[PDB]
RNA sequence: GACCAUGUCCUGUAGAGCACUCACAAGGCUAAAACCUUAUGAAACUCCGAAGGGGCACGCGUUUAGUCCGGGAGUGAGGCUG
RNA sequence: CACCCCCGUGCCCAUAGCACUGUGGAACCACCCCACCCCAUGCCGAACUGGGUCGUGAAACACAGCAGCGCCAAUGAUACUCGGACCGCAGGGUCCCGGAAAAGUCGGUCAGCGCGGGGGUU
């Protein structure tokens, strides 16, 4: 063994509560630990950038069920 | 008897057999207890009676101890929780097991090995409830076991475990 | 099972794209075809068959569309989304469409 | 006391008990007061002792179990290369958590069987007969 | 064609006449009549497998469908994605003429005791029948098909009775 | 700036649990997998799950650092304790 | 939101779900009804689908009862831990302050809020 694999510096890069421009990116994952609310869009690796400048929140019924919206 | 100790009082090196909850649906009430004074009544009830205990204010409360939480570290108890009786078929009681006389198989055979040394049932009398379970096992031959099902059970109570679950049972010797 | 709907109903996440929604119920050809904006939990624009008679079930069909063109142009709408229900675009509810669509 | 089949290597570490603080089963028994790992062999012995002192008996539950793998270096070798392979199992053994539960056998009996059965141990211990439980 | 009809007219108030239902929708109806050819027992090369979908198809009016095996590589030549048995339903007029085709003359009568055994037990609908053969044709001549595959042939029908399931052979022309 | 307080969000450790995976303890049941009562361990198990911790905003409060831009560096062998 | 009830479509996001079950009927919905064609089945008008009344509330669905199940779930007591301060050679453990679960008991629920329409008391 002794082998392993660069960090993929992963998360909720933005956390509910931060002001965001256009296109930052909020959260990093693997899939779609978060699902992506009302101003949000998710790309090819499923992190999901915000499209409308604001403030960021989070709807999160949870398992599975974690949305991330912008409000303006 | 018992005293209030609401909140987080310190306990006497007297253990004073503290962290005790009675409730139902009225009221929750308070911990401090007597300590040795309460384990010599507790084995003597052990789960299948209540007895009553009389804070200042309120003279007079039956409780059948729900569960106990003893320390893991010095075999000693610590908190014991209550419930109180509203009496007319309410109760849900563990009655223990006891076993009567020689078995055939106690003549000839080997072990008299109780599965469930206690089991739950519903009592029809609130203030009224076994203080144990005495079993016929004469009769059984080696191999056998008395399942609950034919577990005699005076005065109209219900079974809360499994008719055909094993209660007792000979087992072979080695 | 008939996930027809569901899926077809997640599908319009372009209700946040501020277009209304059209539902439609080919049933008994009830095809009641109500106008939604769902920010709000409000329907707008009814157009029920209740007495609507016009014959056979696909042409009462577009009927009920070309009348709720004139019920929602009232208040004054324009932007559609066919939000269908597990029913394909067959016939009977295009034409639906066709009258709707005919004359907002 | 060998697991038959498994992952291959661990660890370790210590805190209080929380799997089996009482007794069922049993009659009588008997509880750790030392944390500690017990080898698969320190429960054989227990085993053979009271089964010595349980001729045609039957009354041995095992409320133990060597779950942990634990491997020594070879012979005399400079350290480099992995945990070498296991040397023996171990079982965690936290205070309060009991070892032991005989039935069938009377008071006096049962404690000498506790005496031998524990004489063998790398551990204090205590004999518990059973009243105080849910 | 008219025959099937007016049996199951007849067997409806028969079933209300023997149990009593609120409605003639109540009483169990027949659904679809299966049949499932199972060519795993001879695996072949396409000419016997399309031969065997030949004569279903020309036994029935239709055309059988190829059931395909499963991902189930196993130790009895089982393979990925490949052929494992024919399969044909039968609705409406295509269904009753079978049974009709079964239950009156074209019964080929080769063997019979009784009917088969009974075997839905439980008596909701899946009456589940074996043909061991199927030397039961003029279609075909048995010297060039001298190969006998069986078939299963499943009845479903509704029935939330046990009992009820006798209605569906008794009064439906079958041995009981 | 910095500490500290409020608000908010994110986390899968301690613990704890077997609901899935591996393991495993006494029996009942039975063509034994399965199943039930009882009983347990788990770095690569999780029905759960703190304390804390990080980002934002405020300062609703005490403090004095910070940021960038230009000149010069050295350091890139660490040691102990908890 | 005059009172109920039905079809639909939302918010919610098992305290709303399961099962047992009873009411429902041409008002609504639902099966049954026929198929050369619109249209379709890797075979079947089963599914889409197109042409309709009877018939029937059987099944499905709606709505009530329902605490067998699931779902939630205290208080209390612990586990653990932030800071402080200690003991044991060691594994390990204690104390002061404050935060504090998980499991279980007690107990809670077979929900709760809209929007448009259809038919009722005529
Ligand atoms: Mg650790
Ligand atoms: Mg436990
Ligand atoms: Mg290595
Ligand atoms: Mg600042
Ligand atoms: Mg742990
Ligand atoms: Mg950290
Ligand atoms: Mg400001
Ligand atoms: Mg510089
Ligand atoms: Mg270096
Ligand atoms: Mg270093
Ligand atoms: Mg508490
Ligand atoms: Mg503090
Ligand atoms: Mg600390
Ligand atoms: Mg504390």
């Amino acid at each position: 063994n002794g082998r392993d694999s660069n960090p993929k510096y992963l998360g909720v890069k933005k956390f509910g509560g931060e002001v965001v421009k256009a296109g930052n990116i909020l959260v990093r994952q693997r899939g779609t630990k978060f699902k992506a609310g009302q101003g949000v869009g998710m790309g090819r690796d499923h992190t999901l950038f915000a499209l409308s400048d604001g403030k960021v929140v989070f709807i999160n019924k949870g398992k599975g069920a974690r949305f991330i919206s912008i409000e303006a | 008897e018992l005293t209030a100790k609401p909140r987080t009082p310190k306990q006497k090196l007297d253990e004073s057999m503290i962290a005790a909850v009675a409730y139902n649906k009225e009221n929750n009430v308070s911990f401090a207890l007597d300590r040795k004074a309460f384990d010599r009544a507790f084995r003597q009830q052990s789960t299948t009676g209540l007895f009553d205990i009389t804070v200042e204010g309120g003279e007079t409360f039956p409780a059948l101890v729900k569960a106990v939480q003893m320390d893991k570290r010095k075999r000693a108890p610590i908190h014991v929780d209550f419930y109180m009786v509203t009496y007319g078929e309410p109760v849900e009681v563990s009655v223990p097991v006891h076993t009567t006389g020689r078995s055939q198989g106690e003549v000839q055979g080997g072990l008299v090995d109780i599965v469930v040394h206690n089991l739950q049932i519903v009592a029809p009398g609130p203030r009224r409830i076994p203080q144990e379970l005495v079993v016929d096992v004469t009769k059984m031959n080696i191999g056998d076991h008395i399942t609950a099902g034919d577990i005699k059970l005076p005065e109209g109570c219900t079974l809360a475990a499994d008719p055909e679950l094993t209660v007792v049972s000979v087992l072979p010797p080695r | 099972r008939r996930k027809l709907r569901t899926r077809r109903k997640v599908r319009t996440t372009t209700a946040a794209s501020g277009r209304l929604r059209l539902s439609v119920y080919r049933s008994s050809k009830h095809i009641y075809a109500q106008i939604i904006d769902d920010s709000r939990g409000q329907t707008l624009a009814a157009a029920s068959s209740a007495a609507l008679k016009s014959g056979n079930k696909t042409d009462t069909a577009a009927a009920v569309g070309k009348a709720l063109a004139a019920a929602a142009a009232e208040k004054g709408i324009k932007q559609v989304v066919f939000d269908r229900g597990s029913y394909k675009y067959h016939g009977r509810v295009k034409a639906l469409a066709d009258a709707a669509r005919e004359g907002g | 006391k060998r697991t038959k089949f498994r992952k291959q290597f661990r660890g370790r570490m210590t805190g209080d008990a929380k799997g089996g603080d009482y007794v069922a089963f049993g009659d009588y028994g008997l509880i750790a007061m030392e944390p500690a790992w017990i080898k698969s062999n320190q429960i054989e012995a227990c085993r053979i002792v009271m089964s010595r002192h349980f001729r045609r008996g039957g009354k041995i539950y095992i409320r133990i179990f060597p779950d942990k793998p634990v491997t020594k270096k070879p012979a005399e070798t400079r350290m480099g290369k992995g945990k070498g392979a296991v040397e023996y199992w171990v079982s965690v053994v936290k205070p309060g958590r009991v070892m032991f539960e005989v039935a069938g056998v009377t008071e006096e009996q049962a404690k000498e069987a506790f005496r031998l059965a524990g004489h063998k141990l790398p551990i204090q211990t205590k004999m518990v007969k059973r009243e105080v439980y849910d | 064609q008219q025959l099937k009809t007016k049996y199951n007219d007849q067997v409806r108030p028969a079933l209300m006449q023997q149990f009593g239902y609120s409605s003639v929708m109540a009483v169990p109806r027949i659904e679809k009549i299966v049949v499932n050819e199972g060519l795993g027992s001879s695996k072949e090369d396409s000419k016997a497998i399309d031969k065997a979908a030949k004569e279903l198809a020309l036994i029935t009016l239709q055309k059988p469908i190829i059931t395909k095996a499963k991902k189930s590589i196993s130790n009895f030549k089982l393979r990925q994605g490949m052929p494992v048995g024919i399969k044909v339903t039968l609705r409406g007029e295509r269904m009753y003429v079978f049974l009709e085709k079964l239950i009156n003359i074209g019964l080929p009568r080769i063997r019979d005791f009784r009917g088969i055994n009974p075997n839905a037990f439980d008596g909701r609908g899946n009456y589940n029948l074996g043909i061991k053969e199927q030397l039961i044709f003029p279609e075909i001549t048995y010297d060039m098909v001298d190969k006998t595959r069986g078939m299963d042939i499943t009845i479903v029908t509704t029935a939330k009775t046990d009992e009820e399931a006798r209605a569906l052979l008794q009064s439906m022309g079958l041995p009981f």
